[PDB]
C-alpha cells in the first residue's frame, strides 16, 4: 500500500539508482540474490523480491555496467527500455528527437507498472539536468505521466550543476530548459550538488580520496531516510505527502534543500556522543548540507525534519523551538513556527539516531541567479545554439524559458521581505 | 401453579454451557482452517519448484 515507481534515467540516475537500491536491500535485509534472507519491491515466485524501478538511457553503457556490478541481477530486463544510438549532452536530441520514439515503450512499460499496483501514492526520479539523456528524457517522462496522473505526486532527486567547475560546457542550456519544465509538472526539485559532497567527505568524514562511491552511498542514504518514517511503524508517522504539504506554501515555490546527520568518522565515531542536541547541531549548520547556498545567507519558508531512533519527543520538539524563537533573524517571521518535526521508531543499519532534514528555503535563489547569469553569458552571443535548432526548436523556448525562471527568484526574494 | 417450571431458573448454566461449546467448535475450526491455508501455500510452493525446474 502507498507504493513507489522509483524511475532511473541519465548516467547519474543510473548510478544513483544502484547505490540507492543497494540500500534499500541493506535496510530491509536483501541479500542480492533476490529474496529475502511492497512498498518498493514485487513480490515474485519463490520469495525472489524484483525491484520496482524502471530504467533507461539511449546509450546501453550504464544499464550494462549496474547489471554488470553488484545487485545487477534484481531489476528486471523487462524495465531495461534502452536505446542504441545516444542522445550526447543535448536537450533537443533526447527531448524532441528520440523522445517521440522511445517514451512510446516507456509509458507502456511505466503503465503496466502502476497498473500493477493498487494505492499508488507518488512517484520519485533521479536524473541529471546537464546531459542529455538524463535531463531530456526524464523531464519528457515527467511531462507525459503528469499529464496522465494528476492526483499522485512527483519526486525529483535532481542534481543541479556544480557553481565552480562545471562537468559540461553547455550544462546551463540544459540545466535552463529542464528547470523550466520542472517547475510546471513537478512538485519536489529536491537539489543536490557534487562540491558540497567534496566538501562533505573531506570535512565530515575524513575520507581524502573520495570517490564517487561514497557520494552516491551517501546521497542514497538522504534519499533512503526521506521516507523512512512511512515503511516503518513511527511514534508519529509521515509519509510523501505530510511533507509535500507542511512544505509548499505556493505550488511554484517547491524547490528544497538536503541534509542528513550525523556524520563522523573513524577516529570521531568513538567519541562523538550521540543525542538530539548535537544531531540538531549538525543538521543545521551551514557546511552540513548539500547545496551550492549558504544558509545562513537566506532564510527559511519551512523546514522540516525526519528522525528515526527510540529516543524522547519533548527534547526533539524543545530543540527545534528554541533553534527557532534563537535564529529568528535567519528564519522568516510571518509564519509560526516554520519548523515541522516527525518521528520513526526504527533507526537505520550503523547507528543508532538518523536526521533526514528537508527545507523549503530562499537560498536557493543564489544558485538560480547563477544559472541564469550563465544563461544570459552564452546565449546573448547565440553560442552553441546550431545544435538546440537543427533538432526542430527555435530560440523563442530559451528567452521564455529563461523568462519564466526569472519569475520563479522574482518570487523568493519577494517572500523574503514581507514583515506581518 | 403456585410454581410454573416454564420459567427458566439456571439461565446461568445455559449461558455458560453454550459458551464454553462455541469456544470449542471454534478452536476446532481455527486449527483446521490454519491447516488448510498452510496445505495450500506448500502446495502453490511445489508448484514454484516445478516452474523453477
Ligand atoms: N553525484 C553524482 N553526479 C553524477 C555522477 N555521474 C554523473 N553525474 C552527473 O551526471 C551529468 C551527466 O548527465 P547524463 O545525461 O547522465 O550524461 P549522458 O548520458 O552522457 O548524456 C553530469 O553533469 C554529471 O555531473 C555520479 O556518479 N555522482
Amino acid at each position: 500500500m502507498r507504493e513507489i515507481v522509483h524511475i532511473q534515467g541519465g548516467q547519474c540516475g543510473n548510478q544513483i539508482g544502484a547505490k540507492f537500491w543497494e540500500v534499500i536491500s541493506d535496510e530491509h535485509g536483501i541479500d542480492p540474490t533476490g529474496t529475502y534472507h511492497n512498498v518498493y519491491y514485487n513480490e515474485a515466485t519463490g520469495g525472489r523480491y524484483v525491484p520496482r524501478a524502471i530504467l533507461m538511457d539511449l546509450e546501453p553503457g550504464t544499464m550494462d555496467s549496474v547489471r554488470a556490478g553488484p545487485f545487477g541481477q534484481l531489476f528486471r530486463p523487462d524495465n531495461f527500455v534502452f536505446g542504441q544510438t545516444g542522445a550526447g549532452n543535448n536537450w533537443a536530441k533526447g527531448h524532441y528527437t528520440e523522445g517521440a520514439e522511445l517514451i512510446d515503450s516507456v509509458l507502456d512499460v511505466v503503465r503496466k507498472e502502476a497498473e500493477g499496483c493498487d494505492c499508488l501514492q507518488g512517484f520519485q526520479i533521479t536524473h541529471s539536468l546537464g546531459g542529455g539523456t538524463g535531463s531530456g528524457m526524464g523531464t519528457l517522462l515527467i511531462s507525459k505521466v503528469r499529464e496522465e496522473y494528476p492526483d499522485r505526486i512527483m519526486e525529483t532527486f535532481s542534481v543541479v550543476p556544480s557553481p565552480k567547475v562545471s562537468d559540461t560546457v553547455v550544462e546551463p542550456y540544459n540545466a535552463t530548459l529542464s528547470v523550466h519544465q520542472l517547475v510546471e509538472n513537478a512538485d519536489e526539485c529536491m537539489v543536490i550538488d557534487n562540491e558540497a559532497l567534496y566538501d562533505i567527505c573531506f570535512r565530515t568524514l575524513k575520507l581524502t580520496t573520495p570517490t564517487y562511491g561514497d557520494l552516491n552511498h551517501l546521497v542514497s542514504a538522504a534519499m533512503s531516510g526521506v521516507t523512512c518514517c512511512l515503511r516503518f511503524p513511527g511514534q508519529l508517522n509521515s509519509d510523501l505527502r505530510k511533507l509535500a504539504v507542511n512544505l509548499i506554501p505556493f505550488p511554484r515555490l517547491h524547490f528544497f534543500m538536503i541534509g542528513f546527520a550525523p556524520l563522523t568518522s573513524r577516529g570521531s565515531q568513538q567519541y562523538r556522543a550521540l543525542t538530539v542536541p548535537e544531531l540538531t547541531q549538525q543538521m543545521f549548520d551551514a557546511k552540513n548540507m548539500m547545496c551550492a547556498a549558504d544558509p545562513r545567507h537566506g532564510r527559511y519558508l519551512t523546514a522540516s525534519a525526519l528522525f528515526r531512533g527510540r529516543m524522547s519527543t519533548k527534547e526533539v520538539d524543545e530543540q527545534m523551538l528554541n533553534v527557532q524563537n534563537k535564529n529568528s533573524s535567519y528564519f522568516v517571521e510571518w509564519i509560526p513556527n516554520n519548523i515541522k518535526s516527525s518521528i520513526c521508531d526504527i533507526p537505520p543499519k550503523g547507528l543508532k539516531m538518523a536526521v533526514t532534514f528537508v527545507g523549503n528555503s530562499t537560498a536557493i535563489q543564489e544558485m538560480f541567479k547563477r544559472v541564469a547569469e550563465q544563461f544570459t553569458a552564452m546565449f546573448r552571443r547565440k553560442a552553441f545554439l546550431h545544435w538546440y535548432t537543427g533538432e526542430g526548436m527555435d530560440e523563442m523556448e530559451f528567452t521564455e524559458a529563461e523568462s519564466n525562471m526569472n519569475d520563479l527568484v522574482s518570487e523568493y526574494q519577494q517572500y523574503q521581505d514581507a514583515t506581518a | 401453579l403456585k410454581c410454573l417450571d416454564g420459567e427458566d431458573l439456571n439461565q446461568g448454566n445455559r449461558r455458560r454451557l453454550q459458551q464454553l461449546q462455541q469456544r470449542d467448535w471454534i478452536e476446532q475450526q481455527i486449527r483446521e482452517k490454519e491447516e488448510r491455508k498452510r496445505q495450500e501455500d506448500e502446495e502453490k510452493k511445489a508448484f514454484e519448484q516445478q516452474t523453477l525446474h
